[PDB]
């Protein structure tokens, strides 16, 4: 899970 | 038909009170290496917070007695409070005590103690289990300690063992300081105060100087219980008006004013040209340990 | 763009500095659990 | 509902007399315990869900009550039971704050015993769960406040018989 | 008291008392000593408070103690003084509880209906409570009188 | 659906009503199971005395088939 | 069941079952054998379905059976599997009844509240049922799987 | 705020603010500087409060930062610390306002919906706030810690 | 609704910022004004009925509005008019205490024009009455507090105009 | 006095020298950049303070118009890469008690980068408390  | 988890729990129940208590301590040491780590967030540890404060506030003798009471199922309010907790809380409560034992806030197991033959084998069985099986056995080992009004009882209680030299200082041989350090580490305040003038003053760590024999006397009775301070090296000179100014440093092997077991300390002794101490300054030296820091 | 408050990028350094340790891979096996005998009884 | 003050007032008013020395003493005692009650109330509200979680785990889970055939079997009935306990603790906290059990008579023990007997909810298991709430709370608020909370939780228990 | 009002407010939302409500309760119990002082003052001076209030009222309202007046005669005027004592006792209840609720529930709900039935001029009852307020405020300090005024005023306001 | 039959005596607190009020003061009514908790709380807050509660419809202990 | 649901819908309008309510009851009863087969296949391999499903869940959510997880420890993994067998048992109830009402009344009404109290992550419980649907889908013909999956998916949706 | 809270309580009863309410407001404004100092303390040490509390959380709940955990990975870990920063800032809003409504309206209404949608274990969030309460408490005197603790406990009590 | 304190908090929240030194200055300014606001509020509440009575006497009575056929004519409409003036004064007192007019936009002005225009209430006459209330309360609480109450009564009037 | 830079015997660290110059110059805003984001400061007789904002608040609330004169300091390495510097000096203005004749010490735990990760101001109290 990445927010970028 | 392995059925390892309940069979292992059966073996623990057969160990005597002493072996059970010794086992869980040595299990605590293996945690993170051969045993599972703790996750205290998964327990409602706020239920045990008050009981854990009472134990910390106890004397070293009472603390060990408290934990022996837990292993002996003795009828005491702490054991009754223990028995009302959930399995996870119990295990987390014992975990906290083990953390504090290592941190020196609670009295340790007898010096150089050795796990018994039977207990070590039961430990090794636990060591070979999977993580999930380990916690289950660990949960059940302690689930029955404390006091429950009903079917309970242990064959043999395991009382704590009933149980002072001179401290060496590098470059300092002044007797006045020697009596103080030995008296301090001995908790003999009735004798330690006689090294301070009736108009003397002491400066505790993170505090202003306190002026007064009775004040300094009271301070010892309050904030220096069971406190061990080791001086390692120092230096002595006369400074002014014949007063002698000794600067001996060292380390404190006991939590103190937010200090840790391995924090270095310093003393600046200022005593009369003709004898006892007129002033003294104590300052725990800051280091990567900054857990004694307030805000404004 | 300049980071603004509430943006989780502001806390990546704190996350990396904390460097939390993940649990080891579990080795539990469903096939080897006896459900009836293992469920707690109170 | 009446708190400890209004209870003392009502005792004098029913006799149509002013507040005399003994009544003033009761008012003084309530005033002096006020800080301790508000302390305990703050602790309970912060841990209320946790208190019911651990009281249930201690008195109801993994027993006949929660297995098939037990009244707390089914998520529907489990949740209904959790709600009841949640209301018991909160109302016992009101009663402790007010220093008077009248709120328990009016807003807890008013038709509750007859509802439980209609639905087949076991009173015995309910009383044990409440008693477990009393044990859990005392471990959180101390003994002086925990005894006071126990007085009112006991009031509910005996109200249900 | 403010304790019941807070709980009733909290129970309407099925919630625990918030920190602000608890702080208000803590302040209320601290001020309890001052509340008790005032109530003791009124209780100790109740006989003189009512007697002087009655004299003051009757001079202002000779009609009520004249022939045809509701309080005419010794027996009726004594009963009228008793009512003044009732409402003084209620004001004492309001003082110690810090709220007018005991006054409302014992002596102001349906008060007009009762006195209208008895033929008592309600405005003359309202005046009597004003007289008691005047006399009572003279037996205590400015702050204490200001404290007690709210309850005296409440009775007057509900009697318009 | 399960239903309670409840008897309650609800007094008047802040007013002296002049119309007939017996019908809304002492009454017996059927309440759907899913409304009783809320309804019981409301009557209690209005000062009402719950004098009788019965499970008029349905059976105690049902797991499936509540309608 | 489908019958009770139809009757309730009709009694809500104080009227007899419409043609469609009757058709579906007729269709459902004729299909009783196929539903009883699916219920039997699920019941027979329940032990297999849950244990295979549990292992797949853990490979998806290793955290729940690691320190700090809700199902961490032998007894807790056993309880978690116990719950997977519960929701398999209710899925067989749904299939035979042709209605999801037995499932809701027993295991989905208040489930979110129950698992909140216990600290279980309910989305992982949804994933567990997603695993049992996959394992069960392989033990039956495609058509037996299409009907069975509908009741699995209702559980999955209600637990999100 | 304490002023808004008492106004809405008074408006709900169509009345002017009571003397008890007006006295609470007077005390709050007169003790204003003491509260702002506590807020200044929390604000200035926000970096260390969140970092230390976050470090403790993952030790207390290693699963959330393990594979399958909601905060697994540095980026998700950053969002978790961000969230803790959000809640700390809200605690300082509550401190200076003397009321929890600024906390409630910003970050507690619908919090269960938000975190269940995200899959976050809410009780671990309660733990993270709990951890911040110890770190913050250890940076100030006991009386100051008590004032801030009330607001920490309100957040903890709501999410949990 | 928003008071002076939550105005500071909201301005910080929308930017996601803790309160800095400038924000604390604003809170201090309002705390310093607290004593003035509280004292004025208590005087107004104790004199509310008389404030409106004098405002009505000098602004409404013996005019077209009170003669038959007028909007204030009939006892109901006269009573409604006094009640409305009580509301304006009471909400201005809320606003003066809060140090923020947002309560007026929310709990007074929302739909007020529409209400009065549909009923035929004379907007100019009510504005003149409120201005009379502003004058009367200023002579009771002083120039400083009178000017502070003037802001929030003038806020209502500007809402109605 | 202002037109001379600070001089310390046995020490040449820029962070310390800039700290001693900025501290006397009274420009707290320029002073605090020397401290690390994690830097702390220990006022005499008091526990440390953590946080730049909190450290500054002590400076602008307690360190107004004071003159300190460094006299002679020593440097030595510290674990983990910190450079520990010790400085001894005297106070001029009244400060936490003690006037003119007190002896001050400044234990600097400098971050390798150069920022002040910790500084301790201690008043070596003379036989007269002052
Ligand atoms: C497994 C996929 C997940 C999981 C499960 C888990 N559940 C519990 C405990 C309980 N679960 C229930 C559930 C039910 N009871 C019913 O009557 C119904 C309907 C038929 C259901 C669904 C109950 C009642 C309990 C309480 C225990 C009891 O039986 O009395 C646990 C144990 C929690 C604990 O701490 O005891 C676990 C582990 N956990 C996960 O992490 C998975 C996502
Ligand atoms: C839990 C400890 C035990 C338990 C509980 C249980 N209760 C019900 C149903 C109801 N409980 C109430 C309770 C109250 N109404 C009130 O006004 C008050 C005061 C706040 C209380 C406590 C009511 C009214 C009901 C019926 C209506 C409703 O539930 O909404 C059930 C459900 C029974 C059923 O057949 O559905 C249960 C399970 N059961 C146990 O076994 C525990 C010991
Ligand atoms: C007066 C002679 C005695 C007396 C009366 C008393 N009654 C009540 C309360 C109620 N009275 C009634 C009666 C009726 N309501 C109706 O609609 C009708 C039918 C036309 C009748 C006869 C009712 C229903 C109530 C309760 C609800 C209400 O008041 O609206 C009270 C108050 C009770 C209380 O404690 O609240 C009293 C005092 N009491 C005496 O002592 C007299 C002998
Ligand atoms: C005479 C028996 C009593 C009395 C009368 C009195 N009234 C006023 C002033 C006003 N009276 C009214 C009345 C009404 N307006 C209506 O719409 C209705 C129904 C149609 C009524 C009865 C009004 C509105 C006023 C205000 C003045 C105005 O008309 O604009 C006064 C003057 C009071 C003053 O200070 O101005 C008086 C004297 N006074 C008594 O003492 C008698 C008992
Ligand atoms: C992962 C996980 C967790 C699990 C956490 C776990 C696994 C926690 C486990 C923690 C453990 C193993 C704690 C053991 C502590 C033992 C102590 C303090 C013994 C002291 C002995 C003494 C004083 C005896 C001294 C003695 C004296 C005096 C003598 O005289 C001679 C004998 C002897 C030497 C005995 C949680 C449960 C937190 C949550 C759920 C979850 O997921």
């Amino acid at each position: 899970r990445r927010f970028i | 038909a392995a059925d390892v988890v309940p069979a292992t729990i059966a073996r623990f129940s057969q160990l005597n009170a002493e072996d059970q208590l010794a086992l869980i301590w040595f299990a605590y040491l293996e945690m993170g290496k051969t045993l599972t780590i703790a996750a205290p967030g998964a327990a409602s540890m706020q239920l045990a917070e008050n009981a854990l404060k009472e134990i910390q506030a106890m004397g070293p003798l009472q603390q060990t007695q408290a934990m022996c009471d837990l292993a002996n199922r003795a009828d005491t309010p702490l054991c009754r409070t223990y028995a009302s907790w959930s399995p996870n809380i119990k295990l987390g409560f014992w975990y906290r005590l083990g953390e504090l034992m290592e941190q020196g806030f609670v009295a340790p197991i007898p010096a150089g103690y050795q796990l018994s033959a039977n207990a070590n084998a039961v430990l090794a069985t636990i060591q070979g289990l999977e993580s999930g099986q380990q916690i289950t056995v660990l949960r059940n080992a302690v689930v029955d300690m404390g006091f429950t009004a009903g079917k309970d009882g242990k064959r043999i209680a395991e009382p704590v063992v009933p149980p002072r030299t001179k401290v060496s200082i590098e470059g300092v041989t002044n007797a006045t300081v020697l009596n103080y350090m030995d008296n301090l580490n001995a908790n003999d305040f009735d004798t330690l105060i006689e090294l301070f003038t009736s108009d003397g003053a002491l400066q505790p760590p993170f505090q202003r100087p306190i002026v007064g024999k009775e004040n300094v006397l009271r301070f010892f009775r309050e904030e220096c219980q069971n406190l061990k301070l080791i001086p390692e090296r120092g230096v002595t000179e006369p400074a002014e008006d014949g007063f002698t100014q000794i600067k001996v440093t060292g380390k404190v092997q006991t939590p103190w004013f937010g200090g840790n077991v391995g924090m270095n300390i310093a003393w600046r002794f200022l005593l009369n040209p003709e004898g006892k101490i007129f002033f003294v300054a104590i300052d725990l030296l800051a280091s990567p340990k900054e857990l004694l820091n307030f805000a404004r | 763009k300049k980071l603004t408050a509430g943006n989780p990028m502001n806390f990546l350094g704190m996350a990396r500095s904390i460097n939390p340790a993940a649990n080891t891979i579990p080795k539990v096996s469903a096939q080897n659990i006896n459900i009836e005998a293992s469920v707690p009884r109170r | 509902m009446q708190d400890a003050i209004t209870a003392v007032i009502n005792s004098a008013d029913v006799q149509g007399k002013y507040l005399d020395g003994a009544a003033m003493d009761k008012l003084k005692s309530y005033f002096a315990s006020g800080e301790l009650r508000v302390r305990a109330a703050s602790v309970i509200s912060a841990n209320a869900a946790t208190i019911v979680k651990e009281a249930v785990a201690k008195s109801l889970l993994y027993s006949d009550v929660t297995r098939p055939g037990g009244n707390m079997y089914t998520t529907r009935r489990y949740a209904a039971c959790i709600r009841d306990l949640d209301y018991y603790l909160r109302y016992a906290t009101y009663a402790m704050l007010a220093g008077d059990a009248s709120i328990l008579d009016e807003r807890v023990l008013n038709g509750l015993k007859e509802t439980y007997n209609s639905l087949g909810v076991p009173i015995s298991s309910t009383v044990q769960a409440i008693q477990a709430i009393k044990e859990v709370t005392a471990s959180l608020v101390g003994a002086d406040a925990g005894k006071e909370m126990g007085v009112y939780l006991d009031y509910i228990c005996s109200g249900l018989s | 008291s403010i304790v019941t009002k807070s709980i009733v407010n909290a129970d309407a939302e099925a919630r625990y008392l918030s920190p602000g409500e608890l702080d208000r309760i803590k302040a209320f119990v601290t001020g309890g000593a001052a509340r008790l002082r005032i109530a003791e003052t009124l209780t100790g001076s109740r006989e003189t408070i009512v007697k002087q209030a009655g004299d003051r009222l009757f001079q202002k309202r000779p009609d009520i103690v004249s022939p045809g007046g509701n309080a005419y005669g010794e027996e009726m005027t004594a009963t009228c003084l008793r009512d003044m004592d009732y409402y003084l006792r209620l004001v004492t209840y309001g003082v110690v509880s810090g709220d007018v609720t005991p006054i409302e529930e014992i002596g102001l709900v349906g008060v007009r209906e009762m006195y209208r039935s008895l033929g008592t001029p309600i405005e003359a009852v309202a005046q009597s409570v004003r007289e008691m307020k005047e006399v009572a405020s003279g037996l205590m300090s400015s702050d204490d009188a200001a404290e007690a005024s709210a309850y005296f005023d409440f009775v007057i306001g509900k009697m318009s | 659906m399960r239903m309670f039959r409840i008897t309650a005596c609800v007094p008047s607190q802040t007013r002296i009503r002049t119309q007939r009020e017996l019908q809304n003061t002492y009454f017996t009514k059927l309440v759907p199971y899913d409304n009783w908790f809320r309804e019981q709380q409301r009557i209690m807050k209005m000062g009402g005395k719950i004098v009788k509660v019965e499970l008029a419809t349905g059976r105690p202990g049902t797991n499936a088939g509540l309608a």
